[PDB]
């Protein structure tokens, strides 16, 4: 890979300079090339991992959905062949992404990975990661079974091991919700989940020093959010 | 849109 | 290039898709794939293609800006060559896209523009991509008077063949007024210009329909917003 | 910063 020759370190303090000028396709390319170094990565090293391919396939994902809502309007004049070509550009730069987060998931940060922390992370995004490649999927069957499998293993491990409060155990639910309600086709299960998340998290707040409830609380307020547009 | 989680 | 496959027409409508997508690198690789075509540009297409480059230098600027200033306070603990890596790399990058752009009006956009709403265009692009690369100059001078020249030469043209309101004229005078203050340490060229500028527009709204008083308002208030600034 | 013409 081009990272190859780059120092571990440097590459980590180079995705944070590209963070800090909101560069995040380079952010991401540092932060493969220091995955492909072969080390595990530590809690801030999987934050940039993730927030550097969250805001690239974001901006995917944003784009897709223009140029997705664009075709159906032309298919209820006829424009020729544009439209469709150029959604599947970006559809297949977007499934490139996702490929590319799976792959260094699955060679070799999942199996490394033994602590909660690191493992619920990496479960939760392979769980996001085929959830994207659920959005644009019409394969889709197997797509959607991966991405409940992830998020399954993942919920299954974060009951288990951390506290309901955990921010990781909260994200996690939080996406497992939405795959449900967006992906699945199961609105009831979706408002079970981002109940009984809000509920448990609630009762365990008291337990938190200051700094702790502010980061469960930001969380739980997406929960609620959802509540409210889904009933 | 639903909300997913941020950063 | 790339593009050379694809119908002139079709790069145009992905070009316009992409605006709607906010995927500018695309939109500029479309634009450059039609001018590429050989023909003239229409009005819509020349701001289709300073639309797309105005927004990926603009983008690379902004990061530019956020490296430079953090490498301006490393050198006033010491962090290794990372900082400037990253920023000469930024920085490589958007030399790259300006010399593209300038390419394209080379060979041969200018050449071929004989009516004055398309030679003062496109050199007033030449002006500004010039601008953008004397932002990153420490070669410098020449950089700095072929931006002046450009904008000279449109200047020359404007004032004889459009009328005082004219949308490219005014924003062609913005820029050099941006030049003079920001570039060639002028403040007072800057604020003389603006100045003549918004005065000479005023008198002449009275002669304009409501749509094209909007248009003209519109940039002369830029003028304005400056010379507050300025002064 | 100064500011420069708009799209
Ligand atoms: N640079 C970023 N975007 C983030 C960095 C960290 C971090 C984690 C552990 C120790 C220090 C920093 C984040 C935690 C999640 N809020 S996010
Ligand atoms: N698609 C864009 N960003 C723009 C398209 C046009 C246009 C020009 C002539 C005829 C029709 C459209 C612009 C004019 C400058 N305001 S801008
Ligand atoms: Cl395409
Ligand atoms: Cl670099």
């Amino acid at each position: 890979g081009a990272m190859g020759s780059m120092e571990r370190a440097s590459l980590i303090q180079k995705a944070k300079l590209a963070e800090q000028a909101e560069r995040y396709e380079d952010m991401a390319a540092f932060m493969k090339g220091a995955v492909e170094k072969g080390e595990e990565l530590s809690c801030e090293e999987r934050n940039l991992l993730s927030v550097a391919y969250k805001n690239v396939v974001g901006g995917q994902r944003a784009a897709w959905r223009v140029l997705s809502s664009i075709e159906q309007k032309s298919n209820e004049e006829e424009k020729g062949p544009e439209v469709r070509e150029y959604r599947e550009k970006v559809e297949t730069e977007l499934q490139g992404v996702c490929d590319t987060v799976l792959g260094l998931l699955d060679s070799h940060l999942i199996k490394e990975a033994g602590d909660a922390e690191s493992r619920v992370f990496y479960l939760k995004m392979k769980g996001d990661y085929y959830r994207y490649l659920a959005e644009v999927a019409t394969d889709k069957k197997r797509i959607i079974d991966s991405a409940r499998s992830a998020y399954q293993e993942a919920m299954d491990i974060s009951k288990k091991e951390m506290p309901p409060t955990n921010p990781i155990r909260l994200g996690l639910a939080l996406n497992f919700s939405v795959f449900h309600y967006e992906i699945a086709n199961s609105p009831e299960e979706a408002i079970s989940l981002a109940k009984t998340t809000f509920d448990e998290a609630m009762a365990d707040l008291h337990t938190l020093s200051e700094d702790s409830y502010k980061d469960s609380t930001l969380i739980m307020q997406l929960l609620r959010d959802n509540l409210t547009l889904w009933t | 849109r639903s909300l997913s989680e941020r950063l």
